[PDB]
């Protein structure tokens, strides 16, 4: 049940609430107050989902699907067979992702360590809630909301999307790939520069950070560095996130119209609107 | 407020270096490039040296002639007048040969001979670019990692623009050189074979992509979190752990119940990313050679 | 079709590459042990790899993984239920005795080495001619602890030579040592160096070096770790 190298640091103390009630794990797991509620969350939500199932009449797990409110009950509850349901199990998930970045932050605080990664987790908790909450509210109706369903999830996602044309047009979308796109191709490169240090030719030592270095340069002229590197994956993938969230919450409300068209204000300047040759005289 | 590590907050600079020799041709490097105290904010502030060597010049020939093929085409487009050049630079675009003239060479410049030749300049630029990868750890005695994920990549790009086309028949069914054109291309590509989201291969493709982000979000703050024991010199920490792998294990261990290693979390890392590539080339490749329609296929399972 | 058999191999394969990532991840830290140090009965349902070996540089050996685990020093903590799963009181303090979010690992009592077999890391003034390049330079300020009480003075900064930064303050003490503080636990302010992570009285404390110019693995872990602890162990001095 341990790791050979972990009692010494299964001390008490970091919790943020309870002081040592819920000072204890379970298995390879801490538990926490928060530990005690993202159970009690995700409990209700599953149960609560389980029951959605039955209403729905269905326990195949590529049919079950929980929808959200339609559209004429606005910002206000439903009945459960359509709508509450979905919005219980939603406050159950916010309540859930929330109290496990708590119960993480717990962790870090009996490790020492820097608070990094609930932080980070915390951007993705940010874009479910632009999706669920913050982009409903704003558009006046929970049912803009995605449904919690394997393919009709997906079914939203294409629906939402043609609603405004080829949605790649979405300028904030675009930067947002481009960050997913570059954030794997960093963890590619990471992962393939650290394990071919560690990893030599044949019977030769391992290589040093100063060979991560030289490979790096060598190649293309540059190298960020061992924490630099950390610093960047780190970035592309919050960055990658912060653009979605914001790539969402402008559609619908800002902007709603076909994005192609948003483009149109480049073309339109005064300066060479007007000029014949080229796609657009 | 404490300090977070994400900017250093003093830089520090000493002799250029000049990095590892081993068996590296040393005439082939250049010299050190300049110094950016902006980047070294962030990163290492020192550029330079590149390594040049006879692959080196051919990829980089190769690179800008692709590049300037598909500019020539465009000046051109624009009637040689700069400010329509910059009005409509996302709207031009270097088009394949049209479905008629199937693979052969024989289609004029204006209508497909173009495309091919930045195509052919792409091809050499790209692969003799793969050939560097391993060739540079190669003569620092280093594992093949980088060459073999750099590969994966290679792998979806060449079932776009060559596999797939080769094997339907004509090049009118690779990718144009455009920004606005390569995305109207992609969601064509999907609207015409029944809604990728119906390619199971595609959604691999997805849950490896967002995976990455997570993963590389992980590893990134877990790394930081544990710098203040020295945990980013993880070349060390795998010959000889530390109290900085440890924690980051045992952070892992309490909150999902397993963890990994200093060097394990790099192949965790490797496969996450190539995988993206891997799955998503399939799925590409198996469109319209094999499945013409996504959402059929996929209502028959088989 | 071809589709069907692609995507239930590649299901196989991904099966397979998970199996062997989880193996390659348990290089470490396992075999499993009960609180008291004994193999735990349940040791999961995947085995340990087999071993493989990393050549160290510089006549440093090998390492070879998995291999028998020990921690190789003291742990002072002792139970505090009658069951698994509760937490270790310390036996005394927990800042000296080194246990706790104040860990540290029993590595190499060898410097970490750069490519050409130097020290990796060294004092400024013995890094020819590595100088601040870019921020407030550190030496000279008065380094302040989460008390607000002077602990000390900025007298140096340790850098990593090959990858030129900034990892150590030296910092000199009221009777002339002086001690390594970790570049990641300081604030560099206009006018001092701010330490929240210890109280002023805690600067004697931290484990000192055994050679004024070289710092090994063994001494690193025992100073970063030390200065992390005080997060928690100083929280009673500190302070809002
Ligand atoms: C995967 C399915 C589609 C596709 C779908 C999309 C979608 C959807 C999007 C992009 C986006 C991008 N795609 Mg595309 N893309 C495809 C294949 C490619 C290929 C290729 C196969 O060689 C290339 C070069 C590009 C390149 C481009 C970039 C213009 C842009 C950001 C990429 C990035 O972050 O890379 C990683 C970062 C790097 C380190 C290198 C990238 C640097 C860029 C600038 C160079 C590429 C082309 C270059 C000549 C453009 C210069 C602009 C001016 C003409 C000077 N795509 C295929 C056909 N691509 C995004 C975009 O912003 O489009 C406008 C976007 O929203
Ligand atoms: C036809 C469809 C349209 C489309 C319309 C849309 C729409 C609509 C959306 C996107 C959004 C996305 N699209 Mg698009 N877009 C399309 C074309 C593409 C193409 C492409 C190559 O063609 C690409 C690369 C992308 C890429 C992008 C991403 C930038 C973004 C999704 C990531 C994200 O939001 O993460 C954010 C991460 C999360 C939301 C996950 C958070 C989950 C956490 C908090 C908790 C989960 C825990 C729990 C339940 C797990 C279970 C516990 C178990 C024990 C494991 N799109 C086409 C043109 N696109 C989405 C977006 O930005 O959303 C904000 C979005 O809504
Ligand atoms: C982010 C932008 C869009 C959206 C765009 C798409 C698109 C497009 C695709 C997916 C796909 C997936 N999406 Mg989605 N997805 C959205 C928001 C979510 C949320 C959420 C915010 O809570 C969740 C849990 C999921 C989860 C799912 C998975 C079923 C599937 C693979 C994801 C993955 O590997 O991620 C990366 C993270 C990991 C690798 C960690 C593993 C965690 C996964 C496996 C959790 C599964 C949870 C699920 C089975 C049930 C959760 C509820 C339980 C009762 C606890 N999506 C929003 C609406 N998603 C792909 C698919 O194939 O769907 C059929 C796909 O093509
Ligand atoms: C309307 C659009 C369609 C759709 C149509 C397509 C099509 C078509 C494709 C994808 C593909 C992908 N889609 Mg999709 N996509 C859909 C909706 C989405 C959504 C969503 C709704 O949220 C998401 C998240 C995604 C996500 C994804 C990715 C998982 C995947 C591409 C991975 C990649 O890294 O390629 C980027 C990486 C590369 C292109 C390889 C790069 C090649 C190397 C060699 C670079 C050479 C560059 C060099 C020469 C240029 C130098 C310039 C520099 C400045 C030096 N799609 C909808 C349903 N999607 C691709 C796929 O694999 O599908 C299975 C693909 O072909
Ligand atoms: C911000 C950058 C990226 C990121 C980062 C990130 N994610 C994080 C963290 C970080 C740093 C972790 O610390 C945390 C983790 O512990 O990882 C192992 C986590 C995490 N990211 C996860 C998933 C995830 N992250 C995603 C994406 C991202 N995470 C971003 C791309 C996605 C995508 C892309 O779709 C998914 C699916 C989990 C593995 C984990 C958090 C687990 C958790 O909150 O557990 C507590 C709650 C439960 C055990 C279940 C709750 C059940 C609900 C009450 C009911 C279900 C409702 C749901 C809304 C229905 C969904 C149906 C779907 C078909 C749509
Ligand atoms: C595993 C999947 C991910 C991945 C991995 C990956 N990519 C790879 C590799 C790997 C591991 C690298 O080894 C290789 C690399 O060298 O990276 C640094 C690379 C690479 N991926 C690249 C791009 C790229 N990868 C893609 C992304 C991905 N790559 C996937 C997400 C994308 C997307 C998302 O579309 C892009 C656009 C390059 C940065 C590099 C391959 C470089 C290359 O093939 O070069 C050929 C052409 C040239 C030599 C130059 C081209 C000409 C330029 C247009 C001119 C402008 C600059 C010029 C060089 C200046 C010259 C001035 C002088 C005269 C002074
Ligand atoms: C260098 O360092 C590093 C390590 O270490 C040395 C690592 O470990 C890791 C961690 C990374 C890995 C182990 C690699 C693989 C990880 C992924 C691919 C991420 C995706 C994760 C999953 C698919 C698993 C998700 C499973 C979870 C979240 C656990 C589910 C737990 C439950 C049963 C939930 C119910 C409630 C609980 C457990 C709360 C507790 C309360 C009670 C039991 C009461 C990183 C990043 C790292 O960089
Ligand atoms: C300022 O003006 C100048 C002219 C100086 C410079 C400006 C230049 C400009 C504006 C350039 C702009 C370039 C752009 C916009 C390019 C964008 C390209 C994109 C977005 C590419 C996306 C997809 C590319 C793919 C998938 C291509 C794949 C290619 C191959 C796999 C090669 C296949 C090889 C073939 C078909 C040739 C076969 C030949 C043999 C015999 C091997
Ligand atoms: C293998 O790890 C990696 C580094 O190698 C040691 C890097 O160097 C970079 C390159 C990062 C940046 C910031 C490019 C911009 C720099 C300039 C010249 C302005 C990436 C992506 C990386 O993955
Ligand atoms: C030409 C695209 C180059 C790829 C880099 C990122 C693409 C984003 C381009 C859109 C710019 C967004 N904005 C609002 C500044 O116009
Ligand atoms: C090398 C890291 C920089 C990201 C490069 C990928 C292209 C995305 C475009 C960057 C635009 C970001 N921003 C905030 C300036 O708009
Ligand atoms: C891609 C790297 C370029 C990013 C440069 C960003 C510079 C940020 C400088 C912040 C300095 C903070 N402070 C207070 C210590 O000076
Ligand atoms: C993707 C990063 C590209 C960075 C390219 C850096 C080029 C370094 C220039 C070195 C030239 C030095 N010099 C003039 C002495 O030869
Ligand atoms: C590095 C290995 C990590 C494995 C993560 C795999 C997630 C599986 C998500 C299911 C995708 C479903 N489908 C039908 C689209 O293939
Ligand atoms: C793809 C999601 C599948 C959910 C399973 C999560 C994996 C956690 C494995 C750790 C199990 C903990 N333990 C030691 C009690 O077995
Ligand atoms: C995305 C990959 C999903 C697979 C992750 C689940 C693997 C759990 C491994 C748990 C084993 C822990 N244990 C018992 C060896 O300590
Ligand atoms: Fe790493």
């Amino acid at each position: 049940a341990l790791l050979s190298f972990e009692r010494k640091y299964r001390v008490p103390g970091g919790t943020l609430v309870g002081g040592n009630l819920f000072d204890f794990w379970v298995g390879p797991f801490y538990v926490g107050f928060f530990g005690v509620a993202t159970f009690f969350f995700a409990a209700l939500g599953i149960i609560l989902i389980a029951w959605s199932a039955v209403l729905q009449g269905t326990w195949n797990p590529q049919l079950i699907s929980v929808y959200p409110p339609a559209l004429e009950y606005g910002l206000g509850g439903a009945p459960l067979a359509k709508g509450g349901l979905w919005q219980i199990i939603t406050i159950c998930a916010t309540g859930a992702f929330v109290s496990w970045a708590l119960r993480e932050v717990e962790i870090c605080r009996k490790l020492g360590i820097g608070y990094h990664i609930p932080f980070a987790f915390a951007f993705a908790i940010l874009a479910y809630l632009t999706l669920v909450l913050f982009r409903p509210v704003m558009m006046g109706a929970w049912g803009y909301a995605f449904p919690y369903g394997i393919w009709t999830h997906l079914d939203w996602v294409s629906n939402t999307g043609y609603t405004y044309g080829n949605f790649h047009y979405n300028p904030a979308h675009m930067i947002a790939i481009s960050f997913f796109f570059t954030n794997a191709l960093a963890l590619a490169l990471h992962g393939a520069l650290v394990l071919s240090a560690a990893n030599p030719e044949k019977g030769k030592e391992m290589r040093t950070p100063d060979h991560e270095d030289t490979f790096f340069r060598d190649l293309v002229g540059y190298s960020i560095g061992t924490l630099g590197i950390h610093r960047l994956g780190l970035l592309l993938s919050l960055s990658a996130v912060f653009f979605s969230a914001l790539c969402m919450i402008i559609t619908g409300t800002i902007w709603f119209d076909q994005w192609v068209d948003w483009w149109q204000w480049w073309v339109k300047l005064p300066w060479w609107a007007n000029i014949p040759g080229g796609i657009n005289g | 407020a404490e300090y977070q590590n994400i900017f250093s907050q003093v830089q520090v600079r000493g002799p250029a270096d000049l990095g590892m020799t081993e068996d590296v041709n040393l005439a082939n490097r250049s010299g050190v490039g300049p110094f950016s105290t902006l980047l070294g904010w962030f990163g290492n502030a020192q550029l330079g040296p590149i390594y040049l060597g006879s692959l080196g010049v051919l990829s980089l020939f190769s690179g800008l002639m692709w590049f300037f093929t598909i500019g020539i085409w465009f000046w051109y487009q624009a009637g040689w007048n700069p400010a329509v050049f910059l009005r409509d630079l996302f709207f031009f675009s270097l088009e394949p040969p049209a479905p008629e003239y199937g693979l052969s060479f024989a289609a004029p410049l204006k209508e497909g001979g173009l495309w091919l030749i930045a195509s052919f300049f792409m091809f050499v630029a790209v692969w003799s670019w793969w050939g560097r990868t391993y060739l540079r750890a190669q003569a620092l005695g280093m594992g093949k990692h980088t060459a073999w994920a750099f590969l994966s990549a290679i792998w979806l790009w060449m079932v776009l623009g060559f596999i797939r086309p080769i094997l339907m028949g004509s090049w009118s069914e690779a990718v144009p050189y455009g920004i606005f054109s390569h995305l109207d291309w992609t969601n064509n590509f999907s609207l015409v074979h029944g809604n990728l989201f119906y390619n199971p291969f595609h959604g691999l493709s997805i849950a490896f992509l967002y995976g990455s982000a997570l993963l590389f979000a992980m590893h990134g703050a877990t790394i930081l979190a544990v710098s203040r024991f020295g945990g980013e010199r993880e070349l060390e920490q795998i010959a000889d752990r530390g109290t900085a792998a440890e924690r980051a294990a045992l952070f892992w261990r309490w909150t999902m119940g397993f963890n990994a290693t200093m060097e394990g979390i790099h192949r965790w890392a490797i496969w996450m990313a190539v995988l993206v590539t891997l799955t998503g080339g399939i799925g590409i490749l198996l469109s319209g050679t094999v499945v013409d329609n996504w959402y059929v296929w996929g209502q028959n399972h088989g | 079709d071809l589709a069907s058999l692609a995507i239930y191999s590649f299901w196989i394969f991904l099966a397979g590459l998970i199996y062997y990532l989880q193996t390659e991840n348990m290089r470490e830290g396992y075999p499993l042990e009960n609180e008291d140090g004994t193999p735990a009965a349940n040791q999961g349902p995947f085995p340990l790899p087999k071993p493989k070996t990393f050549i160290l540089p510089h006549g440093r050996g090998t390492l070879t993984v998995p291999g028998p685990e020990s921690e190789d020093r003291p742990i002072a903590l002792a139970r505090t239920a009658v069951s698994e799963g509760f937490p270790h009181a310390p036996t005394g303090d927990p800042m000296k005795d080194g246990v706790g979010p104040a860990s540290w690992v029993a590595r190499r009592d060898l410097p970490e080495l750069d490519g050409h077999g130097h020290n990796k890391i060294k004092p400024m003034k013995a890094a020819a001619g590595f100088h601040v390049s870019a921020g407030k330079n550190p030496i000279g300020l008065p380094v302040r602890g989460c008390d607000l009480e002077i602990a000390g003075k900025v007298v140096d900064i340790w850098v990593d030579i090959p990858e030129q930064m900034a990892r150590f303050l030296e910092v000199e003490l009221k009777d002339g040592s002086t001690r390594l503080l970790p570049m990641q636990m300081v604030k560099v302010q206009s006018n001092r160096v701010h330490v929240n992570a210890l109280s002023s009285d805690l600067f004697a404390g931290i484990p000192t070096i055994k050679s004024p110019t070289e710092v090994t693995l063994l001494e690193e872990d025992k100073i970063c770790g030390y200065v992390a602890g005080g997060l928690m162990y100083a929280a009673p001095k500190r302070k809002s």
